[PDB]
């Protein structure tokens, strides 16, 4: 039930150079798709394990 | 001419009943949360979440 748009919006906001008000939800979800294919960083992955 | 024998009848009917019209008013109808609504293929109608 969790819509992940908030996560990508936070990510883009913390990059500090983009204006998220100009970024549509479709682009945020395409970013989500690209992020979802990446492996987790080792420390974070071990903590989650 | 009026003839009593030829005019006397027994009329039969039901003692009492109630007629109803709105059949669907007897049905309690809920829906799932739209986030969980599925299509004919049993997957969520919208899956980009």
């Amino acid at each position: 039930q969790k819509k992940m748009k908030s996560i990508v919006e936070d990510f883009l906001k913390r990059l500090q150079i983009f204006d998220i008000s100009r970024v549509p939800d479709d682009q945020m979800y395409r970013l989500r798709d690209r992020l979802r294919l990446l492996p987790v960083e080792i420390r974070r992955l071990d903590i989650f394990n | 001419q009026f003839d009593f024998r030829a005019s006397m009848h027994m009329l039969t009917s039901n003692l009492t009943f109630t007629v109803y019209s709105d059949l669907l008013a007897f049905v309690s109808a809920d829906t799932v949360e739209p986030i969980n609504a599925v299509a004919f293929d049993n997957m969520r109608i919208m899956n980009e979440l």
